[PDB]
RNA sequence: CGUACACGGUGGAUGCCCUGGCAGUCAAGGCGAUGAAGGACGUGCUAAUCUGCGAUAAGCGUCGGUAAGGUGAUAUGAACCGUUUAACCGGCGAUUUCCGAAUGGGGAACCCCGAUCAUUAUCCAAAUGAGGCGAACCGGGGGAACUGAAACAUCUAAGUACCCCGAGGAAAAGAAAUCAACCGAGAUUCCCCCAGUAGCGGCGAGCGAACGGGGAGCAGCCCGAGCCUAAUCAGUGUGUGUGUUGUGGAAGCGUCUGGAAAGGCGCGCGAUACAGGGUGACAGCCCCGUACACAAUGCACAUGCUGUAGCUCGAUGAGUAGGGCGGGCCGUGGUACCUGUCUGAAUAUGGGGGGACCAUCCUCCAAGGCUAAAUACUCUGACUGACCGAUAGUGAACCAGUA
């Protein structure tokens, strides 16, 4: 259909864009949990060119065990080595993938398309220099409870914005579904929209 | 902060109005004025606290919530006692806002 | 005594100082004794004079 | 005397808390014959432990910082120190017993000297070196077995476990007698891929590359003579930035509940400052602190500069190439590499290589040498954690590696 983008004033109206991609509620939930809970730590294994020096190492008995700069690793005999045991890559992470991740990061921008959900706003956003003008341009739009929500845009990162509550600025190149929905939820910018076409 | 070369006045407790100088600021945050103390068994002028003991912890121990060092606000307090050689320090404490 | 006081001194008058010293240190022993006229101060102080004295002979 | 309950006890679970652990990340990284690490014994008015020092003994001196209080953990008694500004936190210097590599000799810390090997050598130890320590990384040698093959002698586990020697903060390799999709690529490692392909194998089980391509990082150069000189060598001056650590400082209303609000309700404020802690109960505006800025330390590497100094001609290294005998090792197959015994060439009008041998193309030239860069732990400092919570978590949150 035809997304209605808003001006600086919010005005009822602008120009037009969407994303085609069955959206999936289905598609808006976990996935950053796991990124909540993968991003922070996860002893892989292998994952580490540390080798051994077998023999020799110096004056002293030193089994070959998989060494590295100075302490062993890999060996699930050594601490951060690989675990001897079955089902779990990293740490206490969500197994699974790549194509959901991304089949995510498609059904996240279609979810913009939705009633209950954002609102494109004109490229002038990115000049407001000042938060407070943010705020107004927020209230008027009567999307205020949406600092709940979170917040991006495109160009470059918005210094006037990244203050504002739970604001995590981000472009519309490298966005991840973390930031295309801070919760199942966000907002962008005119360009931005643009941008993420690709 | 507080210092034990500023003097304070009491505001709360039994002790609300006398002033003295700090004798030592305590790790667990309470501090000693010079003047608040107790009459001991023996009639000696210690300060502690009230209650039937055999050894103890000396000094009223008396809490900085309740103290009046200087105070910018609409208070009853008056004036207080306050380095020098700092020079920066003094900048402070020319201003009605800082010290 | 102050470093300033063992500097000004001269060389002899540096060494008569320091047997002079030596030999409070000594009547200072009376702590064994009990004695009651002792003082833990400058008991303390002599061990620290006859010290300065010898590394500002040094010095020189 | 049986059962349930009640009061009290025992016991210590449970709930809550935790000055501890576990895990990850960033930074930083060597110590010693001017005699270290470690240990012993001492040292505070009283002190038994721990810590700090060491007979100038939980301390002395200087400069800077800091700040008016302080005399380590212990908040005791006595006493004392500080404004001739201490306590406390940071550079440099002085002192620095004995043993210990110790090294005169002996010795379970006690008594008398450069011991031993070696180089130079005025052969006098006279001038020097080695002899130890250090968490594990790199290199060079020696080299199993349990086990798998559901037995076992190849094979497999292993080139692992273990033994010996040695370096650095990093090591090894390396400019091609190469590759071999070509009128082509073109120093060497490493990552991904090529491949689980070619190849090996009672071809049984299993074993297992490389060329190339895509990347990271890029640098190429030295030995007989002629001539001459801006590479090198010696010395001088001597940072920026960055990284780590430390440092400067003000401010609190109304109603209700309460012993006290950091509560509930009402009103208001700051924010290049939407970390944390403290304060009689969940305080961003009560105090510290956080932006901000400053200071100290390390970095010190480099750059600049003084005197040195190009370039040219010819060749290019034999018990080797290669062959035979006997072994080791390898994915190496008649086609890997190396050791030992014997034999043994030719030379660029030559020789080697392109996975079989020998005569004819293409490529490249050994038997001499050097060479920056591309990462890897966690002792140490700091930070973080949908980690655990004191029969959990490190054996150790309590004297623990103690009793």
């Amino acid at each position: 259909m035809e997304l209605v983008l808003k001006d600086a004033q919010s005005a009822l109206t602008v120009s037009e864009t969407t994303f085609g991609r069955d959206f999936n509620e289905a598609l808006v939930h976990q996935v950053v949990v796991a990124y909540a809970a993968g991003a922070r730590q996860g002893t892989r294994a292998q994952k580490t060119r540390a080798e051994v020096t077998g023999s020799g190492k110096k004056p002293w008995r030193q089994k070959g065990t998989g060494r590295a700069r100075s302490g062993s690793i890999k060996s699930p005999i050594w601490r951060s080595g690989g675990v001897t045991f079955a089902a779990r890559p990293q740490d206490h992470s969500q197994k699974v993938n790549k194509k959901m991740y991304r089949g995510a990061l498609k059904s996240i921008l279609s979810e913009l398309v939705r009633q209950d959900r954002l609102i494109v706003v004109e490229k002038f956003s990115v000049e407001a220099p000042k938060t407070k003008l943010l705020a107004q341009k927020l209230k008027d739009m009567a999307l205020e409870d949406v600092l709940i929500i979170t917040g991006e845009l495109d160009e470059n990162l918005f210094l006037a914005a990244r203050n504002l509550h739970k604001v995590d600025v981000r472009d519309a190149t490298g966005i991840d579904p973390v930031s295309l929905i801070a919760f199942d939820k966000v907002v962008m910018t005119a360009d931005a929209v643009k941008q993420v076409e690709e | 902060k507080i210092r034990r070369d500023d003097e304070v006045i009491v505001l709360t407790g039994k002790d609300k109005g006398k002033r003295g100088k700090v004798k030592n600021v305590l790790s667990s945050g309470k501090v000693i004025v010079e003047g608040i103390n107790l009459v001991k068994k023996h009639q000696k002028p210690v300060p502690a606290l009230n209650q039937p003991g055999g050894i103890v912890e000396k000094e009223a121990a008396i809490q900085v919530s309740n103290v009046a060092i200087f105070n910018a606000a609409t208070g009853k307090a008056d004036r207080v006692g306050f380095r020098f050689e700092d020079g920066k320090k003094v900048r402070f404490f020319k201003s009605n806002s800082e010290t | 005594m102050k470093a300033k006081e063992l500097r000004e001194k001269s060389v002899e008058e540096l060494n008569t100082e320091l047997l002079n010293l030596l030999r409070e240190q000594f009547n200072l022993r009376m702590q064994a004794a009990s004695g009651q006229l002792q003082q833990s101060h400058l008991l303390k102080q002599v061990r620290r004079d006859v010290a300065r004295v010898k590394t500002l002979l040094n010095e020189k």
